[PDB]
């Protein structure tokens, strides 16, 4: 059995959050060594190109593949859509604001003047 | 590096309500006054 | 006829602010979907 934890911190740079998300997505993927070997026995030495070494024009993908990336796109898009968790419209406390822009400005002022 | 917002006492461009407290926030006396005043009483 | 006599609760400010807040004066009705 296995165990780990990862706590959230400051967004410090957009890079940090991006990196966390990449970690998760990367861990998810599971590759088929079948297709890997199939692709391998055709091309051989072309498999291991340096930045500058080797070249074959284009690798054309079966559509079924393309569907995988499209699906992952939609998933990540949703997960990103949920970035900001909204606090429910609570009327219970005292109202001094005149509109929602004013309500939010009063909230930002509450953070900076204690 | 966070920048507080300004609430001015002159400009309220959008007409926003701010509580008196946050609206608000954004003496010496020498010791020779005693010697002068008491010298005068005497 | 007028009767001057101490009222019951009061007309404290927050009440004015809440009533003006609920006057919604001109938020706007939404542009109609057609």
């Amino acid at each position: 059995k296995k165990k780990r934890k990862n706590p959230d911190l400051g967004f410090s740079d957009y890079a940090a959050a991006q990196l966390r998300q990449y970690h998760r997505l990367t861990k998810q993927i599971k590759p088929d060594m079948e297709t890997y070997e199939r692709l391998r026995e055709k091309h051989g030495e072309e498999f291991f190109p340096t930045s500058n070494s080797l070249l074959h024009g284009t690798h054309v993908p079966s559509t079924e593949e393309i569907d995988r990336m499209v699906i992952d796109l939609e998933k990540q898009i949703e997960k990103r859509d949920k970035y900001s968790r909204r606090r429910p419209y609570n009327d219970d406390a005292d109202i001094d604001y005149i509109n929602e822009r004013n309500a939010k400005f009063n909230k930002k002022a509450e953070r900076f003047y204690g | 590096w966070k920048i507080p917002p300004c609430i001015s006492n002159w400009k309220n461009a959008k007409g926003y309500t701010i509580p008196l407290d946050k609206r608000l926030a954004a003496v010496h006396i020498n010791e020779n006054f005693a010697k002068l005043a008491e010298a005068l009483y005497i | 006829v007028k009767n001057k006599a101490p009222a019951e609760v009061q007309i404290t400010a927050e009440q004015l602010l809440r009533e003006a807040k609920e006057r919604e004066l001109e938020l706007l009705p939404p542009p109609p979907q057609q």
